[PDB]
């Protein structure tokens, strides 16, 4: 079968619960060619994730489902069994594989969620090749509604929120945050953003470079260095990789520290998220859950040494590289979804109608 | 058409001096209804612009939050109504049906607010309040009939001085009542063991817009962990997410140097809402609104 | 938001081959929020997706549409309208040309504002005709054809800059065309062209 | 009739006289069962009958012992299971839409026994409520926490003894004076593997500093997600808001009351003055007030999370579970 990757390095205590893995060290090393267990187009998208060639969630989240839009096409039923139940059964070790590549995001755990009700929703009566397109077309009108539309809509309400002369900071790379700023200088809104980064990923960068091509005046700075651009800045806008039960925004490590510190220069918060990314769990702190990335990607080269080269070597030493990070409901002042411009506490009762 | 904005503004006007009790919005919807009653129209389409252009004109008559609210609940009412029936005949008699059932449940909204929340007074305690406001008369008047004893202060609102209106309406009522300047809050409040005030509107978030006073005994409620309590109607739900003072409308703020007349509340600084439907937390408001809008 | 509700949606149907003939727009059942504002004129709802809804009540609606905005209801079938109210002349005789049909100078002079000649704007302003919700479908079309555009409201703003230009091209007042009835405006140009030839 | 008549009154004086089901859980049940022989033996025509006769069975035993809120909100929960059932063989919540878009005499012979299969539902899904609790143990604990409670809560028991089987954790257990049940708790917990430590409430500020998340019981739960509590637990609550250190209440759904903390006076469980100071001191007790409250009131603001059989919310969903269990109109009863 799939064999266990194995844990790289020393954990922290407190982290000792959770699984840490080596970039280099890849999977697909102990695994036939070709691929027999796995759908070649999972184990590609494994690759993928694993050596981080797509990082945000709502692009794991497109290529997820167009890989098991590929799978749903190649697969065939056997012989005296059931589309629902064996579509099911063969995909739970490709998500196995996936998450033992890397740990799954909230909105893949959704879409996931989403794709195994619609094909236990599949009548038995139903013919295999009008099944599969018609789960094809699932996958794509979901893509299409909570991505596309979710995101206009969601720029259509915050450019209401978004006037001539203000200062909007941003902390990282989101695709709906640079998406809004987009469609807001476009619209006629003239401010300026600040661009908040933080190491090993700098994944903020990337924003930048997509403000610099729309024309809109940027700055750039660190996260240690939030303290002292809050006075001037006007409003914070924050995007979010996942919206829990009570309210809390789980997003990347930084995230809760950034609207601690705005909340002590009285500048309001906004954080800006799809309703599919809502979850229906509960987290208090960031140690429960959590991922740990490659501890080695925290080596940086400050002039000639690298302090944290063959940092195994000291026993006592350890490496501790956090993905992501929770914020408290009460540091949050405004969300804004597909459905308005809603509160945290009003997290759960979109879970009650969206279900139902 | 039927009835130009002279005879609107003419109807809303002898609505609110016919009878002082009832409230802005309550005669905002009186107006409207009583609009709908001859419009002499045949579409959906013409009849809601008409609607519209009427709430424009009656809230350039008062720049109130209520009346707003009471704009936007209304229009509500009608695509709701809009939605059951497609012939506009049938439609029209379905609203006019509801509109009056609507009318009736909400002229008694005062009545279960003063209900369910004069339990919240105890014997011997002190009240705080910030301006006149019916609501609470209503409230403090159920809470006398209770046999219960008790001492109320109230700030004069200095840009009209509704205060001294209130105290003599609690007065008449034989209420030990004191008259505190409105930079006294502060300190009276260790005096007081609950504060309690009115709303002209409630905001998306729980929040509440009310007399320009209102925030700073707020704030020094919370500052000395006193209960703030807000007694407000269900019209007033308003679909508004301010940040802060300055993002209030303009139109609220002035016509109703730098002198405005309301301010927004937070969610966080309230205890519980008392409305017809019930003692609520800030949380509920925003529940409510999403459960409206489909 | 209360502003974006809909009760009917436009579909506009295009043919490549001739945008002045055969280009329609017919009312389908909505009965929702759209997920832009929403226009009345004439009982007929305008999404406004390239323009932003406005208030007030300025004179012109070139007055609205100048800073890029339309009014949420105007002309005679709202009450209180935001643009200022109006009348035009040769009315009478837009009825009395009503029974006229299609059939050298004349042909000329009412080929405006299509290009092609035609005669259905007589019929438009003609006393026997009532506007209500069947008359949508076709005064929408008239309006889309007219104009060189996908979007209803951009279809309006290019029908009343042309109508403003052949006003100043006859010499017309601007006061006298605001844009209160668009239809009554092209049939008083219209009529004032074949007196005039 | 007369075999429920005498359980009735035994249910009675056994609240009014203290005693009985220790467990909430079994106390629950005991409830459920009176409610369904209440409905099975009694005589009755329509809805409103049955609707009146439990009612007055249930002001009897909310008036035998006001503090047991359990016994309350089992009269309500089948109240509004009867309500339900009703509108669902009869026709086809207060709210702004109601608002805007706009009778129990009838009989129905089939009624009864969807009555009694609802009550039968409720009581399989009251039997799977503790491990329903602790199946969540492990999302909330992780390696070498610091855990901090109060008195002795067999929910919380379940909960840590259900972490343990896999984590490696600290466990701090003040002792509830002057019934000190934290004592039973603490050996209990050591008797699993369990590092504990006892300690007395007057240290509960003193270590909070150290303590890195608290798990605490209740005895009910208010309708704007306050709490009724063993006395000391308003202290705790407030150490832990002192120090941003999380709270969370892991109470089962039939402790959630729809009563408001309006109610005074009779919130607090007073007993004799024999627990906190004994009645050997002598002549100074002629002349000395002593009280000893046994239930304490904590506010909304200052609970973090709730962990039910239905999962984990924040206080200020509480209203939205309360809207899902009891009808507006039994509140009063």
């Amino acid at each position: 079968q799939v064999p266990t990757r194995k844990d790289y390095g020393s954990k922290v205590s407190l982290f000792s619960h959770l699984p840490q893995y080596s970039r280099q060290n890849s999977l697909t090393q102990f695994m036939s060619i070709p691929s027999s267990v796995i759908h070649p187009a999972m184990v590609r998208l494994g690759l993928q994730y694993s050596q981080g060639l797509v990082s945000g969630s709502n692009a794991r989240c497109i290529a997820l489902l167009r890989a098991l839009q590929q799978v749903i096409q190649d697969y065939t039923t056997p012989p005296n069994e059931e589309l629902s139940r064996d579509l099911v059964n063969k995909l739970k070790p490709y998500m196995s594989f996936l998450t033992q590549c890397r740990p799954l995001s909230a909105s893949m755990h959704n879409a996931i969620k989403f794709l195994n009700k619609e094909i236990t929703s599949v009548g038995s009566s139903k013919r295999e090749e009008e099944a599969k397109s018609e789960l094809r077309a699932a996958i794509d009108r979901y893509v299409q509604e909570k991505i596309v539309l979710a995101a206009q809509a969601i720029s259509r309400f915050a450019y209401q929120k978004i006037s001539n002369g203000d200062v909007i900071l941003v902390y990282g790379c989101s695709s709906l945050v640079s998406r809004i700023l987009q469609e807001a200088w476009t619209e006629g809104r003239r401010f300026r953003v600040v661009v908040v980064d933080s190491r090993p990923w700098l994944e903020g960068r990337h924003t930048l470079r997509s403000l610099v091509h729309a024309g809109v005046p940027a700055s750039y700075l660190l996260i240690p260095a939030a303290s002292y651009v809050l006075p001037e800045v006007s409003k914070v806008l924050l995007g979010a990789h996942a919206l829990l039960a009570n309210g809390s925004v789980m997003s990347r490590v930084g995230t809760a520290q950034l609207a601690l510190v705005a909340r002590a220069h009285n500048v309001p918060v906004l954080v800006c998220c799809e309703t599919y990314k809502f979850c229906e769990r509960v987290q208090t702190d960031a140690f429960v859950s959590n991922e740990l990335d490659d501890p080695d990607d925290l080596q940086c080269k400050r002039g000639e040494h690298v302090a944290l080269a063959n940092w195994q070597n000291h026993a006592s030493l350890r490496l501790l590289n956090l993905v992501y990070d929770v914020t408290p409901p009460e540091l949050v002042d405004l969300v804004i979804t597909e459905l308005g411009m809603i509160p945290c506490s009003s997290v759960p009762v979109v879970l009650r109608v969206k279900s139902s | 058409g039927p009835m130009d904005d002279k005879e609107l503004i003419e109807y809303f006007k002898s609505q609110m001096k016919e009878d002082p009790d009832m409230a802005s919005a309550v005669a905002a919807i009186r107006t409207l209804l009583e609009f709908l009653k001859r419009d002499k129209g045949e579409t959906i389409q013409g009849l809601r612009a008409n609607l519209t252009s009427a709430i424009e004109t009656l809230c350039g008559v008062d720049s109130s939050v209520a009346v707003s609210s009471g704009g936007e609940l209304f229009l509500r009412f009608i695509s709701l109504a809009s939605l059951e029936y497609s012939d506009y005949s049938k439609c029209k008699k379905i609203m006019i049906e509801r509109g009056e059932l609507f009318l009736r449940r909400i002229s008694l909204s005062r009545n279960k607010i003063a209900d369910l929340c004069h339990t919240f007074i105890k014997d011997g305690a002190t009240i705080l309040t910030h301006a006149y406001s019916r609501v609470v008369l209503r409230v403090l008047e159920a809470a006398v009939a209770a046999k219960k004893r008790f001492s109320v202060y109230v700030t004069e609102s200095q840009p009209d001085l509704s205060g001294k209106k209130m105290a003599k309406a609690l007065c008449h009522l034989n209420v030990p009542v004191t008259v505190v300047l409105d930079a006294a809050v502060g300190y009276i409040m260790e005096k007081a063991d609950l504060v309690i005030v009115g709303a002209e509107g409630v905001v998306e978030n729980g929040g509440i817009i009310n007399k320009i006073g209102t925030n700073q005994m707020a704030v020094c409620a919370k500052a000395q962990n006193k209960p703030f309590y807000v007694v407000a109607e269900s019209f007033k739900f308003v679909r508004l997410f301010p940040l802060n003072q300055q993002d209030v409308p303009d139109k609220f703020k002035y016509k109703a140097e730098e002198h405005p007349w309301v301010d927004y509340t937070a969610p966080s600084l309230i205890t519980l809402l008392f409305t017809d439907l019930g003692v609520l937390t800030p949380s509920a408001v925003s529940d409510e609104l999403i459960k409206l809008y489909l | 938001m209360n502003s974006q509700y809909m009760f009917d949606y436009p579909a506009i149907n295009i043919d490549v081959r001739c945008h002045r003939l055969l280009s329609s727009v017919s009312y389908v059942a909505y009965n929702k929020f759209h997920t832009h504002d929403v226009s009345t004129y004439e009982h007929c709802e305008i999404p406004l997706e390239k323009l932003r809804l406005g208030f007030g009540r300025r004179n012109s609606l070139a007055d609205f549409y100048s800073l890029g905005e339309l009014p949420a209801s105007w002309g005679p079938a709202c009450y209180f309208s935001s643009v200022k109210p109006m009348m035009y002349t040769f009315q009478g005789m837009a009825s009395d040309l009503s029974r006229f049909d299609l059939t050298p100078n004349v042909l000329k002079a009412l080929s405006w504002p299509l290009g092609i000649p035609d005669c259905e704007i007589f019929s438009i302003c003609s006393d026997r005709f009532v506007r209500g919700l069947q008359t949508r479908d076709q005064l929408m079309s008239y309006i889309l054809r007219m104009g060189d555009s996908h979007s209803l409201d951009e279809c309006i703003v290019q029908a009343h800059k042309k109508i403003l230009q052949e006003a100043r091209r006859l010499g017309l007042s601007d006061e006298h065309y605001n844009g209160y009835d668009l239809f009554r405006e092209i049939g008083s140009l219209v009529c004032l062209r074949l007196i005039n030839a | 009739g007369s075999e429920l008549s005498e359980r009735i009154e035994s249910f009675v004086e056994t609240l009014k006289r203290g005693g009985g089901p220790r467990s909430s859980e079994e106390m629950a049940r005991e409830t459920l069962g009176l409610l369904r022989q209440i409905i099975t033996d009694h005589r009755w025509s329509n809805a409103g009958e049955l609707m009146e006769l439990i009612r007055r069975e249930g002001r009897r035993m909310t008036a035998a012992q006001p503090s047991e809120t359990t016994v309350g909100n089992m009269v309500r929960r089948v109240l509004k299971i009867i309500r339900e059932e009703y509108g669902r063989l009869h026709g086809r919540q207060e709210s702004l839409h109601k608002l805007l878009t706009s009778d129990f005499s009838f009989h129905y012979a089939q009624l009864q026994s969807n009555i009694i299969e609802a009550i039968n539902e409720l009581l399989v899904e009251l039997e799977g409520t503790m491990e329903n609790i602790a199946a969540q143990a492990l999302e909330h604990i992780h390696s070498n926490e610091v855990i901090m409670t109060i008195g002795f809560s067999r929910t919380v028991e379940a909960f840590l003894k259900e972490a343990a089987r896999k984590r490696k954790f600290h466990v701090i257990v003040a002792e509830c004076a002057p019934f000190c049940q934290g004592h039973e708790m603490a050996v209990n917990l050591s008797k699993a593997g369990i590092e504990t430590t006892v300690m007395t409430d007057a240290a509960i500020f003193a270590v909070m500093s150290r303590v890195n998340k608290v798990i605490i019981g209740t005895k009910t739960i208010l309708a704007n997600g306050a709490l009724r509590a063993v006395t000391g637990t308003h202290t705790l609550a407030l150490a832990a808001k002192h120090h941003s250190t999380p709270l969370i209440v892991c109470a089962p759904m039939f402790k959630l009351s729809p009563q408001f903390p309006n109610e005074e006076d009779s919130f607090h469980k007073f007993v004799a003055p024999e627990e906190v100071l004994p009645f050997t001191e002598g002549d100074i007790l002629e002349k000395v007030s002593v009280h000893c409250p046994v239930f304490d009131y904590v506010p909304p603001e200052l609970i973090t999370l709730f962990i039910s059989n239905i999962g984990g919310n924040a206080p200020s969903y509480i209203y939205r579970l309360m809207s899902e269990l009891y009808h507006p109109d039994d509140h009063v009863l």
